[PDB]
């Protein structure tokens, strides 16, 4: 079919790249703005998340879809910074275009970026810091403020700081051959409206959204040794031989409930609704029935309370029974009204302890953004506790590393130093884009910040304390502030994997030479 | 695209707000709609207008969910609050697309505007005791003036005020008033009602069963209240619930906010003149977008002038001078477009009416400013 | 935004002149509606015949036309700098940087550049090179920096001896005009000490013309000589011929042609006469022989008749021309080009006229600096250290102008086939740890010292180059809109 | 069909002249049907060469003639002010306000502005002949006119005005100011440092026959003027021309001025008798020649009257810009005023902007001499911020419908400080609070506080925003501002008065 080769394809690759790059430019930084997407189904979705946009984004260019899969891999590896990482592919491929039109060979561009990022780890070793960082009184709050970038939660992040920290405090467990980590992605988030952001409650346990059929049951259980059972089977009314089968099936249901009553389970979790036959057995046995449960939420209950889901009741023989090993354990069961509904609160579980988060917002479009923003912050603390090395935030990292690459280019020399200079100018778009979203001047703070880092490497003792060297930048007032007063920092694993995952991503665009379009059937 | 995409979003809410300008007050006008199917809907309520119309502008679709939130609280007179969200968008034309003002700077100015607005709301605060049945009677009759059930409300609104106080009481005073069960009986006279205190199905007085074509009568003595309504026509029961069941918001708002504000669009008159005075003390970059909010506040009372057939330029000259000099209790007569103050006008509205109006307006206005552009064709 | 669209159309102007930089440069062929073939390296003739679309293209033409007064040569290495300053300034114009900071920062960079150029220019005088040396040894490669590579050795021993007769403080460009003689050789051109012009018309006594004069006298007369009516018209012309003989003029220059009566009268007396004399040739004789032009025979007097040492009739290219020698006042030496190719005559015509500009500025001040594009490298090296502390954002602005001067060594490597990166690494150490004067050497194809290479260039070329590129680049930034009626 | 249509053309031209004014201002290129390229920042010259197909917006085009005749400067300020008044009035039109109160609002505020100009005036200092006073007037023009070099151009004009100065110290009551007394010549090539001033006037012509000086003659004399039968006319003219040219040489007249067609026989005798002649003098050169020299252009071809003749103390025909040129150069002692200033530049378009800048400098002296005085006003946009506080106060003093017109009249003043920020690329919102920081809440008890004393000068001080205008000598012309608000109000109300376009037989 259509076959077109030459340098026009690489010029078209960056043209389609810069076209979709404008999507994440306005959403970068705490002051970034959201954008509305039309789903053509009558509704719309307003999101600044690059992972959600690139998924729905329609790209008619074959190479433009590579950036879509790049954000998907960064969600499992990192889980945050979607618009603060992928955005570099705009100018990085644009500066390489000037080298393609010149006599620079693509391998020099490829090997130039590899030697730059390989030796960049030693440059990062200067800005690293331990997990203790300052004198304390703020520990996981400083890393919780990392999610302020690219998101609008920075205004309400004051009260939400202690909510995220305390949610991951009691979920501690032992895994990874004895390593102590927090099993994230297991936190339940409930959507609610009313009051304000400061009224958000943190539940140190499991929260279930359902409706209790009979209010006369022991809704609130006082004391320990609470047994909870889980059954995937549906016990209800279901299909003169028709009346005889109805009586035989009713006896089978009452027999299976009798096995649960004999086990002493205080809470019975069912997938579907409960008929009137099972409700009469629960009141006499002082058991609270639960209906309309989601299978995905029941999987976390099996790990938390310790109640394994029962697919079917059977054994090696033809006897049906419910074993006692499928019962869960917790400290107490408390039921309170949460947002025009009564939810079950399971706290103090035996096997594993979980946590639930209740959020408040304006509308459903606001809660969708507030949920994913705080959900991505859970991975920020998780990835930070894995590697104690941390780097300061504020965009001062990209401006500082580009100065060391200037003398590093003179060390290597030859033709590989020109690609290093172009790679240093490519990283300068990150601090300049933040100035555009902050309605400030671009080169104003960039030229000044690089002046403090220019003499940073020239200081022999570090003369007295730090006259020039410092970290952090103030986007609101457009001034250079210290990282201690600003209180902003970012994890190292997020910054290293940023350019590391983008390494093979940008080169893949450069490796494209001949473009061929086959006509569809 | 970019700033050009926001211009289409401002005109989207501006075109919708201009339709509901005449939907406020007892003089409110009506609007006729023509669908591609050929059906016509003529009504003065903007609730069914936004639901039936399918707009091609993605920004106007967000106002449909906002109307559901405003109608969940009161629903009568709160539909025109969307105009305030549309006037702010049109107010940014000399700033956003001309001075290149950053949206967050405007949003930050709206945060100080929403905070200063609540202070002005507390300035017009006029508490009143809820123990007086005559004072609460004229309060629920405020929204009745837009209907012909005014003289019918004598035997109607008295049943609603007595039933809410039974299910309200205290706890704060927060309680659930949804336990009430209202039964509607078609046919008969509207003057015929049923006074029943108890649960409809110790030392009970009497037990009897009446004769009704719908169902029988049963009394349950407790140690909860129901309402049996007999309509004066067949389909009149739809309008009866709007003047009684939907009127329960007045009884809920007086318990949460006993204070009273000028009714009939007379509240924001003292707010606009006070907001301009609070702007002179700011003395900053944000002063211009902050002071320009008062220009959007005076557009709401112009709807009454457009309904009264007056000149909004010349009439508001003397009207704004009364609120900024004489007192903040002055108001505007919506019927004839007169300077008669709210003191002799006899109608007062709770503060929460304007609180939830401004709160939902600022929260909806900033979200529209946070949208850079709109794209289509994703094929989800 | 409107300036960017105007720059891209002006980029192709010097990109067509891109290979033309350096002595290895190429030429541009131009064919007009008259089918006149013009092949020359100089962009002044190129931009004059180049079709312009946007008015910004005329800006480079006005600077190129004024370049003859400021410098006159090296136009390939000057005009290209006007487009390079606006090429790297595109990312700055797209950002919040205004074009005023680029224009204001440019004058601050030129003020520091000219200060260093005057520092690089050193005048020893004293016992070092003097006349006939600086104009030969140091001007060997300085006179022609582009063309005449094979014939350079011929003109150093010829053209230098012609410009030696030109004394300082005079610098007359009216007497340096050349002529076009078909046929012959370039190195065989004869030196002419007096006025020489073409006959342009053939005579029946062309072979009978007098060979030489011992004491010739040139007289300029505008009287038209052309023939009862027959006796009257013949007598009036005869009386005018007798009045001319009273002055004793052996050479009579007539503006309008003469008939047979005036020719036969002058042939019998062995009196020379030449018709169809142009007005430009008459002013050349006034500044050489010192005669005068008489309109009629009323005011003609014997003292208006000038004289010269001797006259000679030269025959070259199968055609004879008038040759004057030993004029009373001659400030230059007339040169006559030769060769059979018309393009070659016009090729060296632009080059020799550009070489006299060096002699003009050398007599005022004698100065030489390192040539071969090494001047901008030392200036760009100094601007990198100063601009860091100068007025905030001006660091990145001057560094853009510092990197804009890097186009000169990149162009010299494009023609020679070298590497653009390899020369920058060698010069960076040569202009920092290697002090200054180390340049680039094309002959040995490596980096060497221009002091021992004998190749130098006047620093006055680079001084006016920045001034010529000042208002040229500032006008592009100062114009944000262009309107064309109809 | 008119308002919205005109504003579309107004916002176009208003944005065009917005970047013209100011030291950071920009120029434009205009190409006519003949291909002539002109680069200038002047709005009057701009709209003159441009072809506009919208008759409604042409009101602002013809309104420039009122400003050029009265003053000739501040043309960019009038187009920005008049264009902004119609832009801010668009909001009042959408509100339903009739043009009655809009026209009355601008006319009521116009009289209030004239009352403030007399109260806010400073820096009398009243000195005509000081060389520093000539520098204080010519320096501020770098905003509207060419800002390229104010050091050299200010010195040449100050020496030229002082050279043509009538003197007559104390009270001389000097009428008949000479606008033509200043002339510049465009010379291609060279830099501005090569430019100088000559005590006499110069012009571009070339000598032919003599080129000799002849000014060493110690009060020389100059005159000014307004088949045998075939030789009867030939010999008849040779005898008459010889006798007429001999009597002129007998009187000792070295140079003559011939304003008519000169034949070949006339130039023949001029070379023998050594008499210089001028070739085809133009209309404006003929008037300047007879007034300065004081000789009568006698049309008679014979001997002129020796009693009345021209005189030039010192004149040289040698090279000036590299070519021999005969000029009128003279000395103030024995002959009258109207000297010249020679300019040197590589670009001919830059010499045109300097010519228009110097021509506007002549009006600065006209504004001082013709009325009682030109006074002074705060420059660099510092005058408009002083009026904003005054006009805002008048809105509360006069309650009524004019408050809507007074409000938009004060907001329209924001374009002047925005001009400095827009042309410099800086954010106007950052400089805006620095402009209000001068007056703060109210004015301090001291006289001439930082509001009146200082001003807005942005070079490295953009962070501070305020700078002293006294040391910088940045001021605005009072006669220009009085005429600016008059033309802007007359042009704004004219557009609002337009009803329908009428075409008659076309």
């Amino acid at each position: 079919g259509e076959k077109i080769s030459g340098d026009d394809i690489r010029n078209q690759n960056v043209l389609a790249t810069m076209a979709v790059a404008n999507v994440v430019k306005s959403s970068l930084g705490p002051v970034g703005l959201d954008k509305m997407l039309v789903d053509d189904i009558g509704d719309f979705t307003v999101t600044n998340d690059g992972a959600t946009i690139l998924s729905l984004l329609d790209v008619q260019h074959p190479a433009g879809k590579i950036l879509v899969e790049l954000a998907q891999q960064q969600d499992r590896e990192i889980g945050d910074g979607t618009t603060s990482v992928v955005i570099i592919a705009s100018e990085l491929l644009k500066r390489a275009n000037e080298l393609v039109k010149n006599k620079i060979h693509p391998t020099t561009i490829i090997t130039g970026f590899r030697v730059a990022l390989r030796e960049a780890i030693r440059f990062i070793n200067e800005v690293l810091s331990t997990s203790v960082d300052t004198l304390g009184k703020e520990t996981l709050i400083n890393i919780a403020k990392t999610s302020m970038s690219s998101k609008i939660i920075g205004a309400d992040s004051d009260f939400f700081s202690n909510m995220v920290v305390d949610a991951l405090l009691a979920v501690k467990t032992q895994n990874s051959k004895g390593e102590i980590k927090y099993p994230v992605k297991a936190v339940n988030v409930l959507k609610a409206h009313g009051k304000s952001a400061t009224e958000s409650l943190l539940v140190p346990g499991y929260a279930l959204n359902c409706t209790v059929a009979s209010q006369a049951m022991p809704k609130r259980i006082a004391g320990g040794n609470v047994k909870i059972a889980c059954l995937d089977l549906n016990l209800q009314k279901a299909r003169e031989q028709l009346e005889q089968i109805r009586k035989r099936e009713a006896g089978i249901v009452l027999e299976r409930v009798k096995k649960i009553i004999d086990a002493g389970a205080q809470v019975v979790l069912t997938t579907k609704g409960i008929d009137d036959l099972c409700l009469k057995e629960f009141v006499e046995a002082k058991i609270m029935g639960v209906r309309r449960c989601k299978k995905e939420d029941l999987r976390r209950i099996a790990r938390a309370t310790g109640a394994t889901l029962v697919s079917s009741m059977s054994n090696l023989e033809g006897e049906e029974t419910f074993e006692s090993s499928y019962l869960g354990l917790c400290d107490e069961v408390v039921q309170a009204k949460f947002s025009d509904d009564e939810c079950i609160l399971i706290k103090g579980t035996s096997k594993h302890s979980s946590s639930s988060i209740i959020l408040r917002g304006a509308n459903d479009y606001s809660l969708d953004e507030m949920e994913r923003s705080l959900h991505d912050s859970l991975s920020v603390v998780k990835r930070t506790l894995e590697s104690g090395n941390v780097v300061p935030g504020g965009g001062c990292v990209e401006a500082a590393l580009n100065i060391y690459l200037d003398n590093f280019a003179t060390t290597v020399g030859s033709r590989e130093q020109l690609a290093i200079a172009e790679f240093a100018a490519a990283l300068l778009i990150i601090p300049k884009t933040l100035a555009v979203n902050a309605a400030k001047d671009s080169s104003e703070l960039v030229a000044k910040l690089r002046s403090y880092h220019a003499a940073s490497q020239m200081a022999k003792p570090e003369v007295k304390r730090r006259s020039y060297r410092n970290y952090g930048l103030d986007l609101i007032r457009g001034k250079i502030v210290d990282e201690i007063h600003a209180g902003v920092l970012e994890p190292t694993i997020s910054k290293v994997k940023s350019l590391k995952s983008a390494l093979e991503a940008c080169v893949a665009i450069l490796r494209i030479d001949t473009m061929i379009t086959v006509d569809p059937e | 695209t970019g700033r050009q995409a926001q211009i289409s979003n401002i005109t989207a809410a501006k075109a919708v707000a201009d339709v509901i300008r005449t939907c406020l007050g007892p003089k409110a006008m009506l609007k006729m709609l023509l669908d591609p199917m050929g059906g016509l809907v003529l009504t003065n309520d903007g609730h069914a207008i936004l639901r039936e119309i399918d707009v091609a502008h993605p920004a106007a679709k967000s106002m449909l969910e906002l109307s559901r939130t405003q109608d969940e609280e009161v629903g009568d007179g709160t539909t025109t609050v969307i105009i305030l969200a549309g006037e702010i968008l049109a107010q940014c034309a000399p700033y956003l697309i001309e001075k290149n003002i950053h949206p967050v700077i405007i949003i930050q100015a709206l945060k100080k505007a929403l905070t200063d607005a609540l202070e002005v709301i507390k300035q017009v605060s006029k508490p009143v005791d809820v123990e007086n049945d005559a004072a609460m009677k004229k309060l629920i009759q405020a929204s009745i003036g837009t209907k012909y059930v005014i003289h019918w409300s004598e035997k109607m609104c008295e049943l609603a005020l007595d039933a809410v106080k039974t299910v309200r009481k205290d706890l704060f005073e927060i309680d659930i008033k949804r336990y009430v069960r209202v039964e509607k009986i078609p046919g008969g006279d509207v003057l015929d009602s049923r006074v029943l205190k108890g649960v409809l199905l110790t030392n009970c007085g009497l037990f009897k069963v009446e004769m009704i074509g719908d169902e029988y009568f049963s009394f349950l003595d407790n140690c909860a209240c129901t309402i049996m309504l007999r309509g004066g026509s067949k389909d009149i029961l739809n309008e009866i619930d709007r003047n009684l069941q939907d009127a329960m918001a007045v009884a809920r708002n007086v318990m949460l906010s006993p204070s009273l504000s000028p009714g009939g669009g007379a509240t924001e008159m003292a707010v606009s003149v006070k907001l301009a005075e609070k702007a002179k003390q700011l003395e900053g970059i944000q002063q211009w977008p902050y002071q320009a909010v008062a220009d959007a506040m005076e557009c709401i009372p112009r709807t009454l002038i457009q309904n009264a057939g007056g000149d909004p330029i010349r009439l508001l000259s003397q009207l704004r001078a009364k609120h900024a000099q004489g007192n903040f209790t002055t108001g505007i007569d919506g019927d004839k477009g007169k300077i008669v103050d709210m003191v002799s006008y006899g109608i007062w509205e709770p503060e929460v009416i304007k609180q939830q109006s401004v709160k939902t307006a600022i929260e909806s206005a900033c979200l529209l400013l946070r949208v850079d552009d709109i794209v289509s064709g994703v094929r989800k | 935004g409107q300036i960017i669209s105007n720059i891209n159309a002006c980029v192709a102007v010097q990109e067509a002149l891109k290979p033309t930089l350096g002595p290895l440069g190429s030429d541009i062929l131009i064919v007009t509606s008259n089918q006149k073939t013009t092949i020359s390296n100089d962009g002044a003739t190129i931009l004059k015949l180049l079709d312009v679309v946007h008015p910004a293209a005329k800006t480079l033409v006005d600077i190129s036309r004024a370049q003859d007064a400021e410098v006159g040569d090296g136009t390939t290495s000057v005009t290209i700098l006007a487009g390079e300053l606006m090429k790297e300034a595109k990312p700055f114009l797209e950002e919040g940087i205004s074009s005023h900071l680029i224009m204001k920062g440019y004058r601050k960079a030129v003020s520091l550049a000219v200060e260093k150029i005057n520092e690089l220019a050193v005048d020893i005088t004293s016992e070092k090179s003097s006349g006939r040396e600086l104009l030969e040894r140091c001007a060997r490669t300085a006179m022609s920096s582009k063309l005449i590579h094979n014939n350079a050795d011929f003109f150093v021993k010829m053209c230098v001896d012609a410009v030696l007769s030109l004394d300082r403080n005079d610098l007359d460009d009216k007497l340096i005009g050349i002529k076009k003689i078909p046929g012959g050789a370039m190195e065989e051109s004869l030196f002419i000490n007096g006025v020489a012009f073409k006959k342009t018309f053939s005579y029946a006594g062309f072979e009978q013309q007098p060979k030489k004069f011992n004491n010739p006298k040139i007289l300029s007369l505008n009287v038209e000589l052309e023939l009862a009516i027959v006796d009257a018209e013949w007598q009036l012309i005869f009386e005018k011929l007798r009045q001319v003989e009273e002055t004793g003029a052996n050479i009579v220059l007539s503006k309008l042609p003469i008939g047979d009566l005036a020719t036969q009268f002058f042939a019998d007396r062995n009196i020379f006469c030449a018709g169809r004399v142009s007005a430009d040739d008459m002013n050349r004789v006034i500044q050489a022989v010192g005669g005068s032009i008489q309109s009629t025979t009323s005011d003609i007097k014997p003292e208006h008749l000038g004289t010269c040492a001797l006259f000679e009739e030269m025959q070259i290219g199968s055609e004879r021309y008038n040759l004057f020698q030993g004029c009373p006042q001659a400030k230059t030496c007339t040169l006559l080009l030769r060769g059979g190719a018309e393009q070659v005559i016009a090729e060296v015509e632009r080059s020799l006229h550009d070489a006299i500009m060096i002699v003009k500025r050398a007599l005022q001040n004698k100065l030489i600096v390192a040539g071969g594009g090494a001047t901008e490298m030392e200036v760009s090296k100094c601007l990198r250290d100063y601009s860091k502390t100068i007025a905030g954002k001006q660091q990145m602005i001057i560094n853009a102008f510092a990197k804009a001067l890097e186009v000169i060594p990149r162009q010299l490597c494009e023609n020679a086939g070298f590497d653009a990166i390899e020369i920058l690494n060698k010069l960076r150490l040569a202009h920092s740890k290697g002090e200054k004067w180390y340049g680039v050497v094309f002959e040995t194809e490596n980096i060497g010292d221009n002091f021992a290479k004998f190749v130098w260039e006047p620093a006055l070329v680079k001084i006016n180059a920045l001034n010529s590129a000042t208002e040229a680049t500032n006008l592009i930034l100062s114009v944000d809109e262009t309107i064309t009626n109809k | 069909g008119q308002i919205i249509k005109s504003i579309a053309a107004i916002r176009e031209l208003h944005q065009m002249c917005l970047t013209s004014m100011g030291p950071c201002g920009r120029n434009k290129i205009i190409v006519n049907h003949l291909g002539k390229i002109i680069i200038t920042n002047d709005a009057a010259t701009m709209l003159r060469e441009l072809d506009i197909v919208h008759p409604a917006v042409k009101v602002l085009v013809m309104a420039t003639e009122q400003q050029k005749i009265d003053m000739g400067d501040g043309t960019n300020l009038v187009m920005i002010l008049a264009g902004e008044l119609l832009n801010v009035s668009e909001k009042l039109i959408s509100m339903g306000l009739s043009a009655v109160e809009i026209i009355q609002g601008y006319n009521m505020a116009r009289k209030f502005t004239l009352k403030e100009l007399d109260e806010m005036v400073v820096g009398e200092i009243t000195d005509k002949n000081d060389k520093n006073e000539l520098l204080k007037m010519i320096k501020p023009v770098i905003s509207s006119k060419k800002y390229g070099s104010e050091d050299i151009l200010s010195e040449l004009v100050s020496e030229a005005v002082s050279h043509v100065l009538p003197v007559a110290q104390q009270a001389g009551e000097i009428p008949y100011f000479n606008v033509d007394s200043i002339r510049v010549v465009k010379i291609m090539g060279g830099s501005l440092s090569n430019s100088t001033v000559i005590k006499g006037m110069v012009f571009n012509r070339e000598p032919e026959g003599h080129v000799k000086s002849l000014s060493e003659d110690k009060k020389h004399k100059v005159a000014v003027f307004t088949a045998q039968e075939m030789l009867d006319f030939s010999k008849g003219e040779e005898k008459q021309i010889d006798a007429m040219m001999k009597e002129i040489a007998d009187m000792g007249v070295e140079c003559i001025v011939a304003g008519a067609g000169v034949g070949e026989l006339a130039l023949h005798y001029l070379n023998r008798y050594g008499i210089l002649v001028l070739k085809v003098p133009s209309k404006f050169e003929l008037r300047r020649l007879c007034r300065v020299c004081g000789a009568t252009p006698l049309p008679r071809l014979g001997a002129p009257t020796p009693e009345e003749l021209g005189l030039v103390e010192t004149v040289k025909t040698m090279e000036i810009g590299g070519d021999r040129v005969t000029v009128f150069k003279q000395e103030q002692g024995e002959i009258s005023r109207t000297s010249t200033i020679i300019l040197r530049g590589a670009t001919q378009n830059n010499l045109d902007d300097i010519e228009r800048a110097i021509d506007d400098g002549v009006a600065a002296v006209k504004g001082l001499m013709k009325p009682s005085g030109g006074k002074l006003l705060p420059g660099a946009g510092a005058t408009e911020i002083e009026l904003i506080s005054r006009i805002t106060k008048y809105g509360e003093r006069t309650p009524g419908l004019l408050q809507l017109a007074i409000k938009q009249f004060a907001v329209a003043f924001e374009v002047v400080p925005r001009t400095l920020a827009e042309t410099a690329g800086l954010d106007v919102n950052e400089v805006l609070p620095n402009l209000y920081a001068a007056h703060n809440v109210t004015e301090p008890g001291a006289v001439k506080t930082d509001h009146l004393y200082k001003g807005v000068d942005i070079d490295g001080e953009s962070d501070e925003g305020v700078k002293d205008i006294r040391e910088e000598n940045i001021y605005d012309m009072l006669a220009t501002k009085k005429f600016a608000i008059n033309v802007a109000t007359e042009a704004a109300t004219t557009v609002l008065s337009i009803d329908q376009i009428i075409m008659a037989k076309k």
